[PDB]
RNA sequence: GACACUAAGUUCGGCAUCAAUAUGGUGACCUCCCGGGAGCGGGGGACCACCAGGUUGCCUAAGGAGGGGUGAACCGGCCCAGGUCGGAAACGGAGCAGGUCAAAACUCCCGUGCUGAUCAGUAGUGUC
RNA sequence: CUGCAAAGUACCCUCAGAAGGGAGGCGAAAUAGAGCACAGCGAUAGUCGGGUGAGAACCCCGACGGCCUAAUGGAUAAGGGUUCCUCAGCACUGCUGAUCAGCUGAGGGUUAGCCGGUCCUAAGUCAUACCGCAACUCGACUAUGACGAAAUGGGAAACGGGUUAAUAUUCCCGUGCCACGGGGUCGAUCACGCUGGGCAUCGCCCAGUCGAACCGUCCAACUCCGUGGAAGCCGUAAUGGCAGGAAGCGGACGAACGGCGGCAUAGGGAAACGUGAUUC
């Protein structure tokens, strides 16, 4: 959602990795509250996973 | 509150012998219920032990029981003497 | 206020951050002054803030974003005060209340008198604000309201005369806490500041409290310094905190005097003195200042409960209608909001986010309706049922309370829903039991069984836990 | 207990105009 | 300066102490401030209806039971507005008599 | 691609293990096993893992009891999350 | 000596206890006025109930204007918080809860009339 | 086949009850309101008070009375598979009842270098090759490889204490360790002492008196060496042994899940926190 496919292709090989490690962190912190209160906002912890999938898919298509 | 001699135990012979003790316990309850209209039938353990003294089959022919009435509603509390 | 939203604004994803910060910083920073605008200060805060960062990290096992806060919050206290205590009293205490015109001195004196009288002290209020003629009557009236005697030390020809009469009155009436309310004066008024110094040398006061308005601006620094250098002043009272001023003046005063901020003036009521210190502002400032509140929950609940002071009434014996008692708590639970009411609804409520007191005025009107009911209806296992079988009774209650027939049925419906969480299990009956044999006494019971040996702080903690009418639900869920 | 009881009490007063 | 006319005044179901001002023989079932105004305005009397006012001796709070009616007797100079209406009693009575005729009641 | 660690397991028992034996409990992936859990844990929380013990469930996940070195010690690592 | 009869003593029970009047009250209800912008202020008649102590009927075997109680969700009277209503206000009104009571009602205990039974066996008289 | 539309039933009475029922409300229609025009057995077992509860013969507490002793006790294999623990329940299940449950619902719970798997090989099995067969998912031999033991085959290494509602040689504390006929303990009994319990005219009756793995050390039997020199002696429960050298004496090798010391001013216990012996 908030992160589209065009925008991912727009980003450099290095920016995908940086964006990747960023999403992982958001995810990890969501899972944390994850085990001891859930603030949230279920739609995102799910989006974080798909976002990460897209980035990895693109990294593969582009050759990194 | 008065002292009373429960026969009705004699009646317990009309039931076979291996079960006389439970029949006994019932007779005492009914005796004290009756005579003694105003008398609920809590049987202190002492009475139970008395009847079961020589086992289920060998109940005595008589027991002396001390019993107490409170007056309002009809209870009774009863023990061995 | 709408920066206090930057708070949750802001808590969300953790996919972004430092920027999130500095903005928020600036953002917060904006909604204030900011640095260099009214003073000068802020640079300092917004500095110290930074300072920390490049010298720290959130102890592991805890999301940074949060931490940031403890620090933010933390610097915020730091900028408008940080507090713990309270004053240490001795056999005999004589204190002065001093400060700028209109800061809240006279009211604070009365508040202090009530606060300590409750602690068992002999207070004597001294109205020595002669310039304002109406001023002596003012403290005289407050004295009557709190039942603290008032000396109108209006022989100002020598401080010496004031000392003489104060000494005589304190001795004859066994007073052990003398509170001298002085007239407001500018920190630069040489004649009046000199008079204050003179009065101090003659009266031999222990404590000199600078009463500072929470809305005070950049000049708080110079004001605190001037009073401190000329009259030795130790300790401060921060008033009008029930307003929405950020209260940065507290940090300014603390920074230049190094004297702790003993008390907080919240409302205009005689008992609205407390104590909280920088913690509540910290909380303030955050969305938890309906967490922090539930200090107010506890702190002011032990109030319940002791020796039945509550006038038997309160939640106690009134506690039978529990329903009457629940209405008092909702009365004191109005009163006024510790935290957001989870409430279980939304349906127009039409914002219905808050009014106090208006919330407490509502409970009082319901109480006036139950004042028209009789013992049978009040102590009935199901009071709503008594009116279903005898609808004539509804008409009478409405007549006596100046309310309509519908208003009484409404109260009855509300009581029904109340008795049901209260019922939520088991309802009314198990809560009343526990409730009539326990509640306070049924935390008291517990209070008496699991106090003993606890100091006063410990007993208030325990009283808050009780409080709980589901802590038993917590404990059983725990298991 | 204090939460619902107090919150229902609260939610009721607001809703009933 | 107009005068006050509460339905209790014209209610044959009320006792003296309950607010009745005219003999039961002339009083009326349950006059409503509205009806009172409707018959007064229709005689040439200057009058306005105070819909929400409530009579102090009126325990009930319903509608049919509340409201107040105001009629001008004299004129700023002093002359009565309608010769046939000196006192207040005069109006009360005139009303008590005309209401049981209102179509809405003969219905 | 699946991640090794899922989330901390917080329970009464997990607390005693943290406080008194100094370990951390996680939910995760089982097939992480056990080495992978040890490495993943280290790199995420910057610590030294001394041992890992693993159990399938039932939950449909896997639980790993990860014991840390004494200087790492564990109450603290868990407090920051 | 032993019995009787009248007077009479003790005790626990039973049944039963008017009528019509004056004066002063309290309450309720009705009916006329004056004043007033409301809540009302002011004044005259009538009826009913009850109370205080006061008569008398020509009244019954007795019948005292005795002493408590309760007062009911409201549905007797007073005082009425709060709230309510009228009022700009001052105030005033209706009035629940609460309190209360010479005077709604309902009830006990007194006394007073007969009256079973009980106990005493004294006072007199009479008999054998 | 809910209904055009959730308008999917507010409020009140009843009930242990968010159940159900009554009344009522919605809609053209609710008969459109939710899968919607019981003794028999070598085990005869309870009784009296009390607790909880709307309700108690059978759920819990106490007392009294009993049942089981190679098992109705303790630990486990297979097999079952969450039946385990907690909380809330009772429409189902329970040979009656149930507030109870192995039932219904929701949560929670199984932690290892030194326990076991895993490794080895057993009867034997499979795979590939070869060959056969019309052919194969078929078939015997021969090769090679692999498989084949969780109480119960072989086998590097752990003990003691503490802790949870539920695990524990795994977690925690402390300490240890590995790899890269005869001998005799428990138990049982006897004797006497100490701790505390029971009974009460006797002086007796009961329970306890503890403490590992491991580390170190010690030995019997068997075998053997030296010495010695038996021509009838040595020895056993019994058979037996000897000049191809018997006994005796002195040695070498050499056992326990055993003794002894440590492990322990570890752990455990309310306390005492033993000592010898017999049968083993």
């Amino acid at each position: 959602g908030k992160v589209k496919a065009g925008e991912l292709w727009n980003k450099s090989k290095d920016d995908l990795t940086k964006q990747l490690a960023e999403l992982k962190t958001e995810l990890g912190q969501l899972r944390i509250q994850k085990v001891a209160s859930s603030g949230s906002k279920l739609n995102r912890i799910h989006d974080i996973r798909k976002s990460i999938a897209r980035v990895l898919t693109v990294i593969n298509a582009k050759q990194r | 509150t008065r002292e009373y001699t429960v026969n009705l135990h004699k009646r317990l012979h009309g039931c076979t012998f291996k079960k006389k003790a439970p029949n006994a316990i019932k007779e005492i309850r009914k005796f004290a219920q009756k005579a003694m209209g105003t008398n609920d039938v809590r049987i202190d353990v002492k009475l139970n032990k008395h009847i079961w003294s020589s086992g289920i089959r060998s109940v005595p022919r008589r027991v002396r029981v001390r019993i107490a009435r409170k007056r309002n509603d009809e209870e009774d509390a009863k023990e061995e003497l | 206020r709408k920066i206090t939203s930057a708070l949750r604004s802001l808590s969300n994803a953790t996919i972004i951050n430092e920027e999130v910060l500095n903005a928020m910083l600036k953002e917060v920073c904006t909604a204030l002054l900011e640095a260099d605008v009214n003073i000068k200060l802020v640079k300092q805060l917004r500095e110290n803030v930074k300072s920390a960062i490049d010298l720290e990290e959130m102890a592991s096992g805890l999301n940074k974003r949060k931490m940031i806060q403890h620090a933010v919050f933390k610097e915020l206290v730091k900028l408008v005060d940080p507090g713990v205590k309270a004053w240490t009293p001795t056999k005999g205490n004589v204190i002065m209340f001093v400060g700028l015109q209109g800061s809240g001195k006279t009211t604070t004196c009365s508040k202090l008198a009530y606060y300590y009288q409750r602690k068992g002290w002999k207070t004597c209020l001294i109205c020595a604000d002669t310039f304002r003629a109406g001023a002596f009557d003012q403290l005289k009236q407050n004295a009557t309201k709190a039942r603290i005697p008032f000396y109108g030390s209006y022989t100002e020809m020598d401080p010496v005369i004031i000392a003489s009469e104060g000494v005589e009155k304190f001795k004859n009436e066994n007073f052990e806490i003398i509170i001298v309310d002085t007239s407001g004066r500018h920190k630069q008024e040489d004649s009046l500041f000199e008079e204050m110094l003179q009065v101090a040398n003659a009266i031999q006061p222990d404590n000199i409290v600078y009463v500072m308005d929470a809305s005070i601006g950049q000049a708080c620094e110079a004001q605190a310094k001037a009073f401190k250098d000329k009259v030795d002043v130790a300790s401060v009272i921060v008033t009008k905190l029930d307003g929405h001023a950020k209260g940065g003046g507290a940090l300014s005063a603390v920074a230049a005097t190094k004297s702790p901020i003993i008390f907080i003036g919240t409302g205009e009521h005689i008992d609205d003195f407390e104590p909280f210190k920088t913690q509540p502002f910290i909380s303030k400032l955050l969305g938890m200042g309906d967490i922090e509140g539930l200090i107010d929950k506890v702190n002011e609940l032990k109030l319940d409960d002791n020796e039945a002071l509550i006038e038997k009434l309160k939640h106690g014996q009134f506690t039978l209608r529990d329903m009457y008692e629940q209405f008092q708590n909702i009365m004191k639970m109005g009163p006024f909001s510790q935290i957001l009411g989870m409430i279980p609804g939304f349906g127009t409520d039409f914002m219905s986010k808050g009014n106090e007191q208006e919330s407490m005025a509502r409970l009082k009107k319901l109480m006036t309706i139950m004042d028209s009911m009789n013992d049978q209806e009040l102590d009935s296992t199901d009071g709503a049922k008594v009116f279903s079988k005898q609808p004539g009774r509804i008409q009478r209650v409405a007549r006596g309370s100046g309310v309509s027939t519908r208003d009484v049925q409404e109260l009855l419906t509300q009581y029904t829903k109340f008795a049901q969480m209260v019922k939520k299990m088991g309802g009314i009956k198990g809560l009343f039991k526990g409730g009539d044999m326990s509640k306070n006494v049924s935390q008291s019971q517990m209070a008496k069984l699991n106090q003993q040996m606890a100091k006063m702080m410990d007993p208030r903690v325990l009283h808050h836990m009780g409080g709980m009418a589901g802590l038993q639900s917590m404990m059983r869920q725990f298991q | 207990l204090g939460f619902p009881i107090n919150f229902l009490t609260l939610y009721v007063t607001v809703q009933h105009k | 300066r107009f005068i006050c006319i509460y339905p209790a005044y014209l209610n044959n179901k009320k006792t003296i102490a309950e607010g009745r001002r005219i003999p039961i023989s002339k009083a009326v079932e349950n006059p409503t401030a509205t009806e009172i105004q409707d018959v007064c305005s229709a005689v040439g009397l200057n009058v306005f209806l105070e819909k929400n006012k409530m009579y102090s001796r009126e325990w009930n709070r319903d509608v049919q039971y509340r409201g107040r009616v105001r009629v001008q007797l004299k004129q700023e100079d002093g002359s009565l507005c309608l010769v046939q209406f000196p006192s207040r009693k005069s109006v009360m009575l005139y009303a008590a008599e005309m209401i049981p005729k209102l179509k809405t009641r003969t219905q | 691609q699946y991640q090794i660690l899922k989330y901390p397991l917080t329970t009464e028992s997990a607390m005693k293990k943290i406080e008194d034996n100094n370990t951390l409990v996680f939910i995760v992936d089982l097939k992480a096993d056990k080495k992978k859990i040890k490495a993943a844990v280290k790199k995420m929380y910057d610590i030294q893992a001394k041992k890992v013990n693993t159990l399938i469930r039932p939950d449909g996940k896997k639980k790993a009891y990860v014991k840390l070195t004494p200087d790492y010690d564990a109450l603290d690592v868990a407090n920051k999350i």
